[PDB]
């Protein structure tokens, strides 16, 4: 699924090394299914392949 | 009967009496530096509410 017409935001970020920064994402999908992520920027780390 | 009143009837800032352990019930004046150290599992993480 193409996912763009989205929206990301924190809920709750910990400013923290455990994975406790948090960010619901309004996906706006065209099909379902799966979806890989990661952020290019080493800023964040992400749980979540 | 040519006594004076009674602490439970002539007290500042809001106490009750017994003749028990000497106490003075229920003394509401001034504030109190409460701290809590809460069961971490008690808590419920962010990403559920």
């Amino acid at each position: 699924p193409t996912v763009s017409d989205l929206e990301c935001k924190i809920t709750e970020c910990t400013y923290a090394s455990d994975f406790g920064g948090i960010a619901t994402v309004a996906y706006k999908s065209s099909k379902a299914g799966n979806c890989p992520i990661h952020s290019p920027s080493g800023v964040a780390v992400i749980k979540e392949n | 009967r040519d006594k004076g009143a009674p602490l439970n009837d002539v007290a500042p800032f809001g106490c009750s009496i017994a003749l028990e352990p000497l106490r003075a019930e229920n003394c509401a004046v001034g504030s109190i530096p409460i701290s809590i150290d809460i069961p971490d599992a008690a808590f419920t993480r962010i990403s559920e509410t």
